[PDB]
RNA sequence: CUCUAACUAUAAAAAUCUCUCUUCUC
RNA sequence: GGUGAAAUUCUUGGAUUUAUUGAAGACUAACUACUGCGAAAGCAUUUGCCAAGGACGUUUUCAUUAAUCAAGAACGAAAGUUAGGGGAUCGAAGAUGAUCAGAUACCGUCGUAGUCUUAACCAUAAACUAUGCCGACUAGGGAUCGGGUGGUGUUUUUCUUAUGACCCACUCGGCACCUUACGAGAAAUCAAAGUCUUUGGGUUCUGGGGGGAGUAUGGUCGCAAGGCUGAAACUUAAAGGAAUUG
């Protein structure tokens, strides 16, 4: 310490400290583009999904409510983008 | 607690139905810290209604995690170590019944299929390596090795598979660079040494050939590196089976030199018969004489060079020299029959083709007159035979087929057809000895090789 | 969940309305389901309920067919709803649910078989209970065909049965697949509504592969891609299995199905997999040597037969890796025993074309001529052959490969009659369909690449050798030997007098050495 | 470079106190 | 019984204990900690219902809606006052038997109102962390509570994944803690009681020596107890704080 780069901070040290305090307000979070075991179509969810997300396609709910991200179904492939 | 309430618990969990209940029980009287404070060799019996349950039950592993339990519990001295060595010892009786049990049940199986066994033996097997696996690295258990390679070869008696001796001879292997790696115990290295025996002694007790030659292999690695020679009371036998591979196996000078020292073996033990000895020196000697020449330095490396390590010998030398080295013996000399070393007088200096043959046929009957000319036949007649083509070679070169076809013709025990004839000197002649030029023309054969 | 379903099960007791017995089951028996859905494989009793009151489900529907969802006029139901609430209508949001079970129960029993010790009892009858599910898979696709009727609709929701149909019977034979119809056939006594009206005949033989193949046509129709190349598959697995397998090569060629199967799920590369060793190995029962080796270049190239077919147990892939979770990932696609393909056999065909091939050509490289022979063929007998002689033992045989090994020594010396002994000593042939027929012309084709060798092997000690007599010696045709002989002259052009009046040849003339001094005198 | 075991068992009553307070500079 | 020792008091109508039961109201032991919730008072058997809240997660929504706040309001320990209900324990008053010079006190026994409730007053407490609230910064260390992060983590076990419980590296928030001064203080001490003579972040409310005295008087709320508001005449050179040595 004593003398730093705060203009510099390690990758490592940025995403390791808390968001909000980096040097940039920047977002944890993601969306992932989640597959049905069922059907084949893509559905975007928000990591953090907040409602029981379902797809159009038919009544396969994806991700449950959690306090974290959602929880997966359990048959699902998600991809990130 | 005590060891009579865990049997009454565990005769509890047998009575109302689940057995899982009683193996579980057994493992927290066996595998308790008091065990470690309180004597292990006391409670034996626990561990003895553990493994009656786990033979009613199909866990193994359990077993061997109670086991490896209690031997954690004692470490320091040797009383606990024998006691857990005894139970062991009794767990590979206990399955080994356990076997035959199933044994007994494919028997019924057979006949009502007359009028899934694998489970079972693959349980048992894994039992096995995982009881091999548990004892590594410890020194005073010695019986308890002893009793579980007994059974254990026992279990690989019982049932045919390849794959079980490979699994088995590779985890050993790795016990041993253990037991290298966290090195007072002498008796250990012969334990090893005479578990090898006695897989060889199995392995060939039925229909094995090479699974016994890579034990034997491995017990020749293990007496030279270590000191003590093995016992000659298995060792008889030991080179029985050794000689038993040495069939087709390739070079036969090794198969002489074994056949020697099985007779050598058997001149000192209590059954001790002369006729015996007679009919023993006639098959070396009858071995040693159809083994093949070789006289000449091959091109590059002949990879039959690895062999050679098999019976303390390095250097190289000719079947002639190996035949003067028999003549130089005692042992064999004064006991082989007449009629053989006049064979072989007949065979090796002034074979005279027409003369060796006539001699052949005065003597081959005969020679089939006392049961041993079924031992070597193969190569001993392609000795003759290349012999009959490298005196062809010596004598004309100018000369029709037709003579060679009758002249090369064999009495009855070593005999073969015409192609038989041509096809042994095209490979002799492939060895490149003397090359020869083969018209057809008028079916003619010249020897030629420019002095 | 326990509780719960016996919750309702006492309901179902105390309902009495088709459609409250309906809704009911749909309410239970997801949830037992459920309640069994952690699990690797479920209860025999317990599935064997579930499988009971789904055809309980079924036959009551059957009972009250079109009714339960009134007609056209209004096809969402239009009597009491207020307390379930889901009815939207009575098309594929309600309908589209018994396949689901039956596919549900179809994936544990899949599951439970991979599961199960193949060489046991409880699997023998786990296939009587199999039965059972295409029987139920029949059931269901009548029920299903005689509920939609615009043909759009009729196609999507029916579709999945014609899968169903080709997933349960492509292996079996055409007379054991005529059988399990009549016997699904029988244990409905009534239903008959089918897009090919099966029930009218049942005593002709081209009638499996003519059902399947309609089944193939009628799939294809639809938009699903990957399902139209798995019905191609299925065709080329049924084809070569009973067929020929010049129909197979031919629709091959004309579905040019490669492409598009790797860029999808591993399911579809399985089914290749097992399809072109399948036909390789028909291939080979009509004695197309070099086709079937041009065949299994592909799967036999590399080192793993394993994970690549999907012939295994648990045990011996639980070694390879040791993650968690990929052994329930290397394990998931494995194949059920009822539909292997011996590895042995395989391997033998493979090993054998190896040597059908390569010991005649191999023999021409070591005698000096250097023309033709560029590829190296990956995985082939010749590297076998190498390791085996970097090894200290030579003795009797131990596996196929080693019985293949010593034929390939044996068609090297000059002789033929030990391969051919060893051939009939491997008994990785005893699952050849044809057996007499394939077994001579491998028997003749061993006599010929015999000669053949024997042919490449002496020219420099002979200067002539008779042809006649080693026909009588290698039992073959004189006339084919020279045939042979004339083949092999013009693959190489071997410096030597061949003749036919005469018999006799006039080989001494020099192989190559000559030659080289030719072109060094001529500059 | 391996750890977390001991332990005791007392009380009654006793209030008050007259002065006299005085420097640090070599 | 009861005590330092004793007496009062109950006891052959058999007290004390020894068992079963049953009644009442009480409280919720041990779990119980430098741990949690709430604005503070305060909150500890179980379960259901009723509504509520903090913190965390959020690539969700509005765009200054913010802070403290005279005036006004709601809660507000215990005791107290009404009234009705209950009435075990324990105990102001009183009755007692001791101690002592006296003891109507401390110890000892009984015992009224209260202690518990149901609606309404009372609004005071050393209601203390004797530290007002909202902000930003500043030093090292650990654990702990709540959430959420990542593990090729461990046992879990249901074969295996899933959970849960743990281990690690975190991070946000909470009660706190330890070490230190390189900051403060008069010090005791404080990680805020620092960023204050190098004196300015925004804000309320209090004090000007001690007594007189929270007393006099007038209001004001309360039935009453009393609370809030609140002096002066006058009297003194101290009272007081922290530490040092005896
Ligand atoms: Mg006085
Ligand atoms: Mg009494
Ligand atoms: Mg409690
Ligand atoms: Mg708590
Ligand atoms: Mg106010
Ligand atoms: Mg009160
Ligand atoms: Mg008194
Ligand atoms: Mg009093
Ligand atoms: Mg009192
Ligand atoms: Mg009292
Ligand atoms: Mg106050
Ligand atoms: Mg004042
Ligand atoms: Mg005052
Ligand atoms: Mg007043
Ligand atoms: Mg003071
Ligand atoms: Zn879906």
């Amino acid at each position: 310490v004593l003398v730093q780069d705060l203009l510099h901070p390690t990758a490592a040290s940025e995403a390791r400290k808390h968001k909000l305090k980096t040097l940039v307000q920047s977002p944890r979070s993601h969306f992932l583009d989640v597959k049905c075991p069922g059907c084949l179509n893509i559905t975007t969810v928000f990591s953090h999904a907040q409602t029981a997300v379902t797809c159009e396609s038919c009544s396969t709910v994806l991700c449950t409510p959690t306090g974290g991200k959602a929880k997966l179904s359990e048959g699902t492939s998600f991809r990130r983008k | 607690f005590r060891p009579e309430n865990a049997i009454k618990r565990a005769d509890e969990l047998i009575s109302v139905g689940e057995k899982q209940a009683a193996l579980q029980s057994l493992h927290d009287f066996i595998t308790a810290r008091r065990i470690r404070w309180a004597t292990p060799s006391t409670v034996e019996p626990v561990v003895f209604k553990f493994l009656e349950i786990g033979v009613e039950l199909k866990k193994g592993k359990l077993l061997k995690d109670g086991l490896h339990q209690y031997k954690k519990l004692i470490q320091g001295s040797t009383e606990g170590l024998v006691s857990v060595g005894a139970v062991a010892r009794k767990f590979i009786d206990l399955v080994e019944s356990k076997i035959a049990s199933e044994q007994t049940r494919a028997d019924e199986l057979q006949k009502q299929e007359i009028d899934a066994i694998t489970s079972w033996l693959r349980f048992t097997w894994e039992s096995y390596r995982a009881v091999l696996d548990l004892l590594r690295n410890n020194a005073l258990l010695e019986i308890t090795y002893s009793g579980v390679v007994k059974k254990t070869m026992h279990f690989c008696l019982k049932y045919q598979r390849k794959n079980e001796f490979k699994r088995l001879a590779e985890m050993l292997r790795q016990h041993l660079d253990a037991a290298n790696y966290q090195q007072s115990d002498a008796d250990t290295l012969q334990r090893y040494l005479d578990q090898r025996f006695q897989q060889v002694d199995v392995s060939v007790k039925l229909e094995l050939w090479h699974e016994a030659y890579r034990s034997i292999e491995d017990v020749f690695h293990l007496m030279k590196i270590s000191k003590r020679a093995p016992k000659p009371s298995t060792l008889a036998n030991y080179y029985e089976n050794l000689v038993k591979v040495f069939f087709v196996s390739g070079d036969p000078l090794l198969h002489t030199t074994a056949w020697k020292k099985f007779y050598k073996l058997y001149s000192t033990n209590p059954r001790a018969t002369e006729e015996e000895f007679k009919t023993y020196s006639s098959t070396i000697f009858l071995s040693a004489i159809s083994t093949q020449l070789d006289e000449i330095p091959s091109i590059g490396y002949d990879p039959h060079l690895r062999m050679y390590r098999l019976l303390n010998l390095d250097a190289k030398p000719t079947r002639k020299e190996m035949l003067q080295s028999i003549i130089e013996d005692e042992s064999i000399y004064g006991k082989v029959d007449e009629e053989l070393k006049e064979l072989y007088d007949i065979i090796e200096v002034n074979f005279d083709v027409d003369t060796v043959k006539q001699q052949l046929e005065n003597l081959l009957v005969k020679l089939s007159s006392k049961t041993y000319f079924s031992q070597y036949i193969a190569p001993l007649r392609d000795v003759i035979m290349r012999r009959v083509f490298v005196a062809a070679s010596q004598k004309f070169t100018t000369v029709s087929q037709s003579e060679l076809y009758k002249l090369a013709t064999l009495p009855a025990p070593l005999d073969l057809s015409a192609w038989d004839i041509e096809k042994s000197l095209l490979q002799a002649a492939v060895e490149d000895y003397v090359s020869i030029t083969i018209d057809h023309e008028s079916a003619k054969v010249t020897f030629a090789k420019d002095p | 969940q326990q509780s719960l379903i016996s919750t309702l099960e006492e309901l179902l007791t105390v309902a009495e309305k088709p459609y409250e017995f309906i809704m009911a089951y749909l309410t239970l028996i997801p949830s037992r389901f459920d309640a069994s859905a952690n699990l690797s494989y479920q209860p025999i009793d317990q599935w064997k309920s579930s499988f009971n009151d789904i055809s309980k489900l079924l036959s009551i529907l059957d009972q009250t067919i079109d009714t339960y969802q009134v007609n056209e006029f209004a096809d969402p139901i239009d009597f009491i709803e207020d307390e379930p609430k889901e009815d939207s209508d009575g098309v594929k949001r309600i309908l589209g649910s018994i396949f689901s079970f039956v596919e549900r129960l179809d994936d544990e029993f899949m599951k439970s078989l991979l599961n199960i010790d193949p060489h046991s009892s409880d699997y023998l009858i786990r296939l009587r209970d199999e039965q059972s599910i295409y029987n139920l898979i029949l059931r269901t696709q009548l029920y299903f065909e005689a509920t939609l009727k615009d043909e759009h609709d009729l196609e999507r929701a029916l579709t999945r049965p014609f899968v169903k149909r080709l997933d349960h019977i492509y292996y079996k034979s055409e007379n054991l697949i005529k059988i399990m119809e009549t016997a699904a056939w029988n244990i409905i006594p009534a239903q008959f509504k089918s897009k090919f009206t099966s029930k009218d005949q049942l005593d002709s033989a081209d009638y499996v592969d003519n059902l399947i193949d309609g089944l193939s046509t009628i799939l294809s129709k639809q938009n699903n891609i990957a399902v139209q190349k798995r019905a191609i598959l299925y065709n080329i697995y049924y084809t070569a299995l009973n067929k020929d397998f010049q129909t197979a090569k031919d629709m091959l060629l004309t579905s040019q199905v490669q492409t598009n199967i790797n860029q999808f799920d591993s399911s579809l590369q399985i089914l290749f997999n097992r399809v072109v060793v399948q036909l390789g190995l028909s291939a080979f029962k009509l004695c197309l040597i070099e086709e079937c080796h041009q065949i299994l270049n592909d799967l036999l190239s590399s080192s793993h037969l394993r994970e690549i077919l999907g012939q295994q147990s648990l045990h011996r892939i639980s070694l390879n890796s040791s993650n968690n979770a990929s052994a329930d990932e290397r394990a998931r696609q494995c194949l059920p025993y009822h539909q292997h393909i011996n590895l042995d056999l395989i391997d033998v065909v493979f090993l054998t074309c190896s040597l059908l091939i390569e010991i005649p050509r191999m023999t021409a490289f070591y005698s000096g001529i250097k023309v033709k022979r560029i590829p190296y063929s990956p995985k082939s007998i010749r590297r076998s052959l190498e390791h085996y002689d970097k090894l200290s033992f030579q003795g009797p045989p131990e596996t196929l490969r080693d019985y293949v090994l010593f034929a390939a020594k044996s068609m090297q010396k000059g002789n033929w009659r030990d391969s051919v002994k060893y051939l009939r000593e491997i008994k990785s042939w005893a699952l050849l369909p044809n057996m007499e027929t394939v077994l001579n012309s491998l028997t003749e084709r061993v006599q010929v690449e015999s000669l053949k060798t024997y042919f490449f092997s002496f020219k420099r000690f002979y200067s002539s050798f008779s042809v006649a007599k080693l026909a009588e010696l290698f039992d073959l045709p004189e006339n084919k030997v020279v045939e042979v002989l004339q083949s092999v002259i013009a693959e190489l052009e071997i410096p030597a007098k061949l003749n036919d009046e005469k018999t006799i040849f006039v080989v001494e003339k020099g192989d190559e050495i000559t030659k080289l001094e030719e072109a060094m005198v001529k500059l």
